[PDB]
RNA sequence: UCAUCUAGACAGCCGGACGGUGGCCAUGGAAGUCGGAAUCCGCUAAGGAGUGUGUAACAACUCACCGGCCGAAUGAACUAG
């Protein structure tokens, strides 16, 4: 009956917004960490439908936590709170993947734009090994078939 | 470069009366881009849409009248706020699509034209 | 004063070591010949070395205006010297001859700019073969089709120092 | 830079005749007449075919078109007037003292009185010009209605009811107490 | 207090000018130069300062 | 009843308008304008009285009725 | 000297001013608007990884951009009589 977007760093504020639906805080955490899992590590849009009773938590999916995730990462505690600048592979298969993963929700252009549109959300990711993110994206036509 | 984005509006619109026979003329009233976005999405297949600056387009009509000149009779229809849909499907199915989606508290057809016929529909 | 135009042609003294100078034209706006071509050494010495001892002058000739009843549009490009500093200048007159538009642009800048005769350079004057290429309002307002405008407030001057009626500034 | 010709339009109704001789306007419509001397603006007037009636000035500087817009906005405003009507609206501002206005006579000449502004024994009497009509407004609390056809007169003796209930040695953004026009329209509004 | 109506109306008037830097003068809110002559039309104008 | 305005027309200067030289060589003949130099002296000509085709000033010239 | 301009300019009204995306660091928070860097796509007629107001963070309002009315020159910086 109510949904409740947040975006939450996986493995844990939540209690204010618990308090209106009246939901322990501690088992929304349980259950959004168990829903983060599914890479995890970094911050995700998650999901919350109350049903009166209790909330149900899904990871939606986001471009930003789709390509970091895609760029292989070795897990940081965060302690350090250090700048984690993201460097990544070329990764083409994965971009296409995530502009399919995408599907156009929310309605991407096209099936090539969603692509682009992806490549544009690695402003964060290196996203190529020689070059820089969507550049060539223009330039090559390939890939665009994957992606539909 | 002000005349370069001009020129190539003029060429596409060209394009696009020859493209599809059936023309519909849309009057937009206080809808958003995010429900004009939505309503593109669900025609791209079968619809076109244009919106473009009124003074700019009678040019462009009176520039191409030579060729299809029954498009002259849309210039009447042209003014205040349009936009143009051209579609292969010939009328109802698209006007029963743009008049239903997005309605909030907007868009209407005020013209069909088809085939060098005009409808008031 | 009442502006003529000559061509004045000069060139350097001939030397055994380079007979037949280049013979270098320019076109003067002068009242006579002797500052038609006092003015021509000095733009000389202007631009190349040379002066007035080191060179001759071969030939002047008077230009008159080829049409003195055509009523065209100049465009005239001017340096002058202001108090502080050297600026650029273009103005565009609507007359009917060469020395007459230059006579009014002297009147011109000595009334708008206190710029006198010794601070203004004439860089050139051409006539605008076409319309549309004139670009200040004050000469664009007199393009216009069927140019027509009365003249209000006559005013008649007398030759007796008594007037036996009240005068009218009808026209 | 002496603009050789300059003009205005006017837009004369259906039901109001305008006379202009030398520079004296005459304009008579269903709410009377008004009258206006311009012989201090030079300019030029000609009926195109009586409902326009172009303004012109020939060979004028900047001042002077300045002052043909002003003239046409004069003589419209004098026909918009006669037209409609003129209607301004005022509201009394007071923190304590109520302030308490009523209309009185000296010698025929209907005073406008201003009582307890700001508590004070002083009694403020502003003149009222003539052609100029005075409603103290019902349903809405403490509001006076000045109406006419002179924008001139109805406004000025506006202004002078305003600028009679002046405040001071006090901070008059703390104390502010008066008398303030709050509303500009017309008799006929929405006509 | 007024009513917050009849305050705005009333500050409209008394409280919503500007003051010009050099002469004091009290001017509209939207002015870019002084109307007095013996500042010489200045530009230099500050909003009137509010309370609170 | 109808708008009444006092139309005070006065002798326009345009092409064809008929002058009379009043100072000059001339003084006294009748040319015709022949164009507009600008707001102070206009192209004239006379051919039929002898006077030469010349810009010249307005104020050397009265303009008549006739055009 | 730069720009805009009858293919509609500048004022004034009216409408839209959107998605990827709560872009990446960093913070108890900061989602265009505490800061550090980058500052890219889609849909476009058009919309900044934001001009301000703005909230704990949001939300909300307004902008610079595009559109209907207007139909013709206008804006910024500077120079000197
Ligand atoms: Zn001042």
């Amino acid at each position: 009956v109510k949904y409740l977007y947040l975006r939450a760093v996986g493995g844990e504020l939540a209690p204010k917004i618990g308090p209106l639906g009246l939901s322990p805080k501690k088992v929304g955490e349980d259950i959004a960490k168990a829903t983060k899992e599914f890479k995890g590590i970094k911050v995700t849009v998650q999901l919350k439908i109350q049903n009166r009773q209790a909330a149900a938590s899904v990871v939606p999916s986001a471009s930003s936590l789709v390509i970091t995730a895609l760029k292989e990462p070795p897990r940081d505690r965060k302690k350090d709170k250090n700048v984690k600048h993201s460097g990544n592979i070329q990764l083409d298969e994965i971009i296409e993947i995530a502009r399919q993963m995408r599907d156009k929700s929310f309605g991407r252009t096209l099936a090539s734009v969603t692509k682009e549109i992806l490549g544009t959300a690695q402003s964060v990711g290196c996203r190529v090994d020689f070059k820089n993110p969507h550049d060539i994206i223009e330039g090559i036509n390939a890939g665009e078939i994957e992606i539909p | 470069g002000i005349r370069e984005k001009k020129a190539e509006y003029f060429a596409k619109l060209r394009e696009y009366l020859e493209e599809y026979k059936s023309l519909f003329v849309v009057g937009v009233d206080n809808v958003s881009s995010q429900q004009m976005h939505e309503v593109r999405k669900e025609l791209r297949g079968r619809a076109v849409v244009l919106m473009g600056k009124n003074t700019m387009v009678r040019r462009a009509i009176r520039g191409f009248l030579s060729d299809l000149p029954d498009f002259e009779k849309l210039l009447p229809f042209v003014k205040g706020n349009v936009g143009f849909v051209f579609t292969n499907e010939p009328l109802t199915e698209i006007k029963n699509v743009i008049v239903s989606n997005r309605v909030a508290a907007g868009l209407t057809v005020v013209q069909v034209y088809d085939n060098g016929q005009v409808f008031p529909s | 004063a009442h502006f003529k135009e000559y061509q004045v042609i000069g060139r350097r003294l001939p030397t055994e070591s380079v007979p037949e100078p280049k013979l270098f034209r320019m076109r003067i706006f002068a009242s006579n010949e002797v500052i038609a071509k006092s003015r021509y050494w000095y733009f000389l010495q202007k631009l190349h070395k040379v002066k007035k001892a080191s060179g001759e002058i071969v030939s002047i000739n008077q230009i008159n205006e080829a049409h003195p009843t055509k009523v065209k549009n100049f465009g005239v490009w001017v340096r002058y010297d202001s108090r502080s500093g050297t600026h650029n200048m273009y103005k565009e007159i609507r007359d009917v001859s060469r020395v007459a538009a230059v006579e009014t642009l002297y009147q011109d800048m000595a009334a708008r700019h206190r710029a006198r005769f010794r601070s203004i350079h004439i860089l050139k004057v051409a006539e605008i073969e076409k319309t549309a290429d004139v670009k200040r309002q004050y000469v664009k307002q007199f393009l216009t089709k069927d140019l027509k405008f009365p003249l209000p407030h006559r005013v008649q001057k007398s030759t007796k120092t008594f007037s036996y009626k009240r005068p009218s500034t009808f026209y | 830079m002496k603009y050789i010709q300059t003009e205005q339009q006017i837009e004369v109704p259906e039901g109001v005749t305008v006379s202009i001789k030398s520079r004296i306007v005459k304009v008579v419509g269903p709410r009377g007449t008004l009258t206006k001397n311009l012989k201090h603006i030079d300019v030029t007037f000609t009926k195109v075919n009586n409902q326009l009636i172009k303004v012109a000035v020939h060979n004028g500087g900047r001042k002077h078109v300045a002052a043909l817009r002003t003239v046409k906005s004069l003589v419209d405003n004098m026909i918009t007037g006669v037209t409609k009507g003129y209607k301004y609206k005022m509201r009394y501002v007071y923190a304590h003292f109520p302030i308490n206005v009523n209309i009185v006579e000296k010698d025929g000449a209907k005073f406008i009185e201003v009582r307890n502004f700001l508590g004070d024994k002083k009694i403020r009497n502003v003149p009222v010009r003539d052609g100029v009509t005075i409603e103290f407004s019902t349903n809405v609390k403490d509001e006076i209605v000045l109406s006419g056809n002179s924008v001139e007169d109805v406004s000025q003796n506006a202004a002078d009811l305003q600028q009679i209930c002046r405040v001071r040695n006090k901070d008059i953004r703390k104390f502010l107490d008066g008398i303030y026009v709050s509303h500009k329209g017309f008799i006929t509004e929405d006509l | 207090i007024i009513e917050p109506s009849l305050k705005a109306l009333a500050s409209k008037y008394n409280c919503d000018k500007s003051v010009c830097r050099k002469c004091y003068a009290r001017l509209p809110p939207r002015a870019t130069n002084c109307r007095k002559r013996k500042c010489g039309h200045t530009n230099q104008l500050r909003p009137k300062k509010k309370l609170k | 009843t109808d708008s009444i305005v006092k139309a005070s027309n006065w002798r326009l200067v345009e092409v064809g308008r008929v002058v009379l030289i009043k100072k000059g060589q001339s003084a006294g003949k009748l040319a015709a304008i022949v164009e507009i130099i600008d707001q102070k002296k206009v192209l004239i000509d006379g051919p039929k009285a002898g006077v030469p085709r010349q810009a010249i000033n307005l104020g050397q010239v009265v303009l008549t009725p006739l055009t």
